[PDB]
RNA sequence: CACCAACUUCCUAAACUUAAAUUGGGUUAAUCUAUAACUUUAUAGAUGCAACACUGUUAGUAUGAGUAACAAGAAUUCCAAU
């Protein structure tokens, strides 16, 4: 019965999904790439995307403050949130976190892994899938119909 | 036993006996002991039936092997392939007389179950019954309901 | 203790005479103890019989049971000595002939309960077996048309004798 | 409630055999063109992403020595430079890490 | 009859088989290094004019088979299945590469002389076929080519759209056959005596010699089927999953023979198409396809 | 290895090829509904008059949702809003092919895409000429009734003041149910807007939002013959004998921007 | 124990076969079971069951003739129970 | 105006007349010894000499059943790290 649920059940409870989703939240930021369960990345992806517009609502913002804070434990990551994040995504207008899938974990659990960063770091580009070029032969069929028409 | 058992329809080695009759046993051996309580029927049989059966019959093959032997033994060959063994263990002289007579007259032909007692190549001679038998015909073979 | 599977190895066919064909290769491998059940085991044995080598492996690789990663080495030891003893020319060039698996030794213990209860504990144990031969998978079967069921029929009352009758 | 009589293997083995409790085949394998090895259509590369994987553990283990300490995370940009590569201007006020390897043909 | 034609064609191709197999003594072995971006490095040690790239792709796996529809030996494009030749450095093609373009002219060339086996089965012993040639046209036309001339009996017959589709049918049994395509480089002189009834291929047999400074000419044959081509072909006819004979344009200039240009789509089996997107295919492939 | 592979539409399909598709669907199924737009100049099949006993067909449309209506009498009535989209007639049965008592009319709305539809299901559509739909279902019409395949329904086939007749899937409710069909009687129609083909029926519709259903014409004995007088095979665009209202309402209804109701 | 059971069943049910084919084959020709036998007995005509159904499956043309001296016995045996027994033996019932 | 149906009865070959404690008589599996035999036999003398059944005793292996059942706070630069 998970018709028109619009939030995961995670950790002991409420607070300890917060919790947990506050955690994962400042390792994401301290790091701006980490590994974890598919369920869990995906109810965290929207919350960091929200997360980079209190940066770009500004540093004096009281309820950013109150925000940051509360978000992140680690109170030296508050300035780069402001001063490193927040710059860096004021060009895009959402879509900050790249969530991909990563082979399940053999931990005899086969747990669903996938891994969670932000775009623009300075880490190495993940291995994207790449789409198939137009030299192919049903491509350049297409290429000829397109010069037709 | 009949299901969990082989059987056979009546048949003839090779229609033996339409133009004349053919022994089907072919060779006898015979193992027999000097010194042996088993083999004192045997004993005798020789010394007096064994001559007789061979004239009565030239055609079969007779080996007859006194040695030191445990319990003596009859082997009967077949035209057709068949062997029989029988153990001559303790056995009087009148049985085994008519034992190797009953052999004589055996066919290497299998010992099951036979379907049927009865063998014809032609079993019919006026036709066999077909549905059209005793059907009567019509006007320009009319099939039934037609206008025409 | 029964080890025939490796004598069947051990084989050696006479000398090929000119009027014959090249005799294709078959290989037996088994892992004699496994701390594995057997019954589990033989679902994975089952599915993959009669598949090709790679098909087998590249399955076997993305199977969460661990008997499959145990199957997959067991593969690939076999697939080895093929080469290397048994004159293989192509690795790709292999076949699950056979595959299944039989019970091993095992161990007996007793399993203590809270409550002064206890219970029959078990350390099982299990042997697989499978033949490779050299080739790809035959061709899987065609199941029969309605007109070929249609035709045995008729061949079948043909076929008919009469029962009981002179 | 115990079993009323033992069940036969016949019964058992039927049971077990049923295409719905048999190992089903999977066809959504896939290979990997970097790495040459197989993966599914919607998992990724493994081979490859242990280069990845590892060589940020190396970049990070450079970070974790040159911060020094904990709390140390920076409030302006990082960036991390390879042998035979030299800062720009653009670089100038941002967090340089320097690696001893040279640039990874697959990193930019 | 085409029948009695095929006949000797077909010897004619065994006998030459024959003699290159003899000319060949002893099995001679090859250091041939894989140049492949895969599994760079290794060497294979093969039987010189025997051994193929197919029996390469065995040695490694079931995958390199499959995915591998043509060779570069030492840079220079192999078919699968052509005899090795030499210790050299061999790499292999894909439908999937960067740039296909070589890929696709084989596959281009291998289904117009799979057309060009049709036309001439497809009508009956009665009727004289005649083909001219295979024309050259890109992809991106649209649609594969072949130039057939007729008899002046068939002045006035024009496929229907159930013929059309017949063909399809008689293609389609080619492709469920799965007949590998034999390859042959062949002298003029004996090429000329296997198509002299032919007038039209033989003049194409002439260009191919006078190209290269030898009279050798590159003969394909697919069962009784023989052609020439114009560069390496398909392995095999199953390749093709989906096939189509969209339209038949007949040249106005056609007064001695009726030349009627056939115009036909297909696509391998790696790469199947959508049926939305096969159906426009198929109906900007019924346009005429000009030379440029 | 030579074994079946799992493949989709976008597989092979390039980003810069994948945008031309898009917009060539969109194209495509552009061009298929303006070519049935006109239905009287398409080979009309005969126009037969209205006799006591004759059956229309009716439409499918989607659950747009409710909201509250006023009457000139002062009383609420919560009204439900059914969209009609895409309403195309696709297969006719002959009567002694389908049921010697009536013959029925198949009807589609509600286009889907192409990409995800077995080609089975694209085959028939497209000798029809239109993009593929939602649902399909069967309606029973008399013989004088019948309409030529690819005729445009539209939601003015029905009037206001007309009942109907609503069925629907229910919503399932798992393991515990639901999702079976059912019925609703004696809806009444308020309103029906020409322009976006909304109908306001009275009362609740099974199902839940964004849903098929099916209309037809009232089956309670009271309303036996009620198409007399409203379009017998159907209502026509095409002919456009006369430009109806963008909104049609009831009598009873009390109209927007009408002056406040004085109960004297 | 069953085999030796079916022993003396097995010879009962193939007399009861015998019976069925030689009904089906009289009513055929129009004459019933129990008249074919008891004018057969009267033509001191000693056929068994079994020999019955041979005839009338390898010789229909000896069955038919066989059921014409049944149906003739038949007719001359309906005549003397006519003729109440003043009259003669019939030419075919004469024993 | 009958047929069918029981080994009742007849017929070919044979047979010579209808339950169970108990009672009379004739054989026999296996092992050892005496004396022989010599691919496993004979005549005597002996005996821990024959098990589809005691909720029997011991061992093995099933069935229930792959069922009941059981298990580690998070991230990372790493398990005597933060
Ligand atoms: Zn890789």
């Amino acid at each position: 019965i998970s018709h028109g649920r619009v939030y995961r059940r995670l950790g002991l409870g409420p607070e300890s999904r917060i919790h947990l989703l506050r955690n994962l939240l400042t390792g994401l930021v301290r790091h701006e790439r980490i590994e974890a369960t598919w369920a869990r990345a995906d109810e965290m992806r929207g919350y960091a995307e929200k997360l980079i517009d209190y940066g770009k609502l500004g540093d004096t913002n009281e309820r950013a403050m109150r925000m940051a804070d509360f978000w992140l434990t680690e109170k030296d990551l508050i300035p780069k949130l402001f001063k490193v994040l927040a710059p860096r995504f004021q060009g895009q207008n959402g879509n900050y976190t790249r969530m991909l899938q990563i082979p399940n974990r053999k931990e005899q659990d086969r747990a669903k892994m996938a891994v969670i960063e932000y775009k623009g770091n300075y880490l190495p580009p993940l291995p994207l899938p790449h789409r198939d070029s137009n030299l192919t032969l049903l491509n350049q069929l297409l290429l000829g119909l397109q010069q037709d028409l | 036993t009949g299901r969990g058992t082989s059987s056979r329809f009546l048949t003839s080695v090779l229609h033996n006996g339409l133009g004349r009759y053919v022994q089907q046993l072919q060779r006898l051996s015979l193992s027999l002991s000097r010194d042996a309580p088993s083999s004192r029927g045997a004993r005798e049989f020789v010394e007096r039936e064994v001559t007789d059966f061979a004239r009565r019959n030239p055609g079969v093959v007779v080996y007859v092997n006194p040695r030191p032997c445990a319990m003596p033994r009859i082997v009967a060959e077949y035209l057709n392939g068949a062997v029989r063994e029988e153990n001559v263990n303790s056995k009087s002289v009148e049985e085994i007389k008519s034992l190797v007579q009953k052999l004589a007259d055996q066919s290497g032909l299998d010992v099951i179950r036979i379907r049927k007692p009865f063998h014809t190549d032609n079993p019919s001679i006026q036709g066999q019954w077909h549905p059209f038998t005793n059907k009567r015909t019509a006007l320009h073979g009319l099939r039934p309901r037609e206008l025409r | 203790i029964s080890r025939k599977w490796e004598k069947k190895n051990k084989i050696v066919y006479p000398p090929q005479l000119p009027g014959e064909p090249r005799r294709p290769a078959e290989i037996y491998h088994c892992r004699r103890q496994i701390k594995y059940s057997k019954d589990k085991m033989w679902y994975l044995a089952k599915m993959i019989r009669g598949m090709s080598i790679d098909q087998a492996l590249a399955q076997l690789e993305f199977n969460d049971k661990k008997g499959a990663q145990i199957i997959k080495e067991v593969l690939l030891e076999a697939q080895d000595m093929a080469v290397r003893d048994h004159n293989v020319e192509f690795r790709s060039n292999l076949h699950i002939a056979e595959s299944t698996s039989g019970r091993g030794q095992c161990l007996k213990r007793i399993r203590y309960h809270g409550r002064g209860r206890f219970g029959i504990m078990e350390k099982v144990y299990c042997h697989y077996f499978v033949k490779l031969v050299e080739g790809p998978p035959p061709p899987p079967e065609v199941p029969k048309t309605a007109v070929d069921h249609a035709k045995d029929y008729i061949q079948q009352l043909r076929s008919r004798t009469i029962i009981h009758t002179l | 409630a115990a079993p009323k009589n033992r069940r036969t293997i016949e019964v058992n083995r039927c049971r077990r055999r049923n295409p719905q409790k048999l190992i089903k085949i999977k066809n959504n394998i896939d290979i990997c063109p970097e790495c040459g090895h197989l993966k599914q259509k919607h998992v990724l590369c493994g081979y490859c992403y242990e280069k990845v994987r590892q060589e940020t553990t190396k970049i990070r283990q450079q970070i974790g020595a040159q911060e020094g300490g904990p709390f140390r995370a920076p409030s302006v940009e990082t960036m991390v430079l390879y042998t035979g590569e030299k800062p720009s201007e653009k670089d100038q006020g941002k967090r340089i890490v320097e690696r001893n390897i040279k640039r990874p043909s697959w990193f930019t | 009859s085409p029948t009695e034609l095929t006949e000797m064609r077909n010897d004619l191709f065994n006998r030459e088989k024959s003699r290159q197999l003899s000319l060949t003594p002893r099995t001679e072995k090859i250091e041939v290094k894989h140049v492949g971006k895969t599994d760079p490095g290794t060497v294979f040690v093969m039987n010189k004019n025997i051994s193929t790239p197919y029996s390469c792709a065995m040695h490694l796996s079931e995958w390199y088979c499959s995915k591998s529809i043509l060779a570069l030996v030492d840079g220079q494009p192999w078919d699968m299945y052509k005899p090795l030749t030499k210790s050299c450095e061999i790499k292999f093609l894909t439908f999937k590469d960067p740039d296909p373009k070589e890929v696709n002219k084989a596959y281009w060339r291998s289904c117009a002389m799979m057309l060009g086996c049709v036309i001439e089965r497809a009508f009956k012993d009665d009727y004289v076929v005649s083909l001219v040639r295979a024309p050259e046209v890109p992809v991106i036309a649209g649609a594969f080519c072949y130039d057939v001339t007729l008899d002046k009996r068939l002045d006035e017959w024009m496929p229907t759209k159930e013929n059309l589709r017949s063909f399809t049918k008689d293609a389609h049994a080619l492709i469920y056959r799965d007949l590998p395509f034999e390859t042959l480089d062949v002298d003029a002189r004996v090429a000329l005596e296997i198509f002299q009834h032919n007038k039209y291929k033989v003049d194409f047999i002439e260009e191919k010699a006078s190209q290269n400074p030898e009279r050798i000419v590159k003969l394909h044959r697919i069962g009784d089927f023989i052609d020439v081509s114009e560069g390496p072909l398909i392995p095999r006819t199953s390749v093709c999953f989906q096939y189509e004979v969209s339209a038949v344009h007949n040249l106005n200039p056609s007064q001695p023979n009726l030349i009627r240009r056939f115009q036909g789509l297909s696509l391998p089996t790696h790469l199947r198409a959508q049926f939305t997107i096969w159906d426009k295919l198929v109906e900007r492939s019924r346009k005429m396809v000009t030379e440029d | 290895l030579h074994s079946k592979s799992s493949t989709w539409w976008d597989e092979h399909l390039s980003e810069e090829n994948l945008s031309f598709v898009k917009q060539l669907v969109s194209d495509e199924n552009k061009t298929q509904l303006t070519s049935k737009l006109n239905p009287l100049k398409d080979e009309p099949w005969p126009l037969h008059p209205w006799e006591p006993g004759s059956f229309r067909v009716g439409l499918i449309a989607l659950k747009l949702g409710m909201m509250p209506l006023w009457t000139k009498d002062g009383q609420k009535h919560a009204v439900t809003l059914l969209q009609v989209q895409d309403c195309h007639v696709l297969k006719y049965t002959p009567k002694e092919d389908h049921n010697g008592k009536i013959a029925a009319l198949t009807v589609g709305g509600k286009t889907v895409s192409r990409f995800y539809k077995p080609d089975s299901r694209l085959e028939f559509y497209r000798d029809l000429g239109l993009p593929p739909k939602q649902i399909h279902k069967i309606f029973h019409v008399t013989d004088n009734a019948v309409i030529k395949p690819g005729t445009p329904l539209y939601a003015a086939h029905f009037r206001p003041g007309q009942y109907v007749d609503v069925t629907a899937k229910t919503i399932g409710k798992g393991f515990q149910m639901g999702n079976q069909n059912r019925t609703v009687y004696g809806l009444k129609v308020w309103r029906v807007n020409t322009k976006h083909n909304i109908i306001y029926v009275n009362g609740s519709v099974p199902g839940h939002k964004n849903c098929l259903v099916k209309i037809k014409d009232s089956t309670l004995p009271a309303y036996k013959d009620s198409c007399k007088n409203l379009p017998f095979p159907t209502y026509f665009p095409d002919g456009d004998e006369e430009e109806l209202p963008e909104d049609l309402f009831d009598e009873s209804v009390w109209q927007p921007s009408e002056p406040s109701i004085t109960f004297a | 124990v069953k085999c030796t059971k079916a022993r003396r069943l097995k010879k009962r049910n193939l007399r009861t076969l015998w019976i069925n084919r030689i009904t089906a084959a009289s009513q055929e020709h129009g004459l019933k079971y129990p008249a074919f036998i008891v004018n057969l007995i009267k033509c001191q005509v000693e056929l068994n069951r079994k020999v019955l159904v041979d005839l009338a499956i390898y010789e229909p043309k000896t069955f038919k003739s066989l059921a014409a001296l049944a149906k003739r016995r038949q007719q001359e045996g309906f005549a003397a129970a006519l003729g109440d027994g003043k009259e003669p033996e019939g030419i075919f019932s004469r024993v």
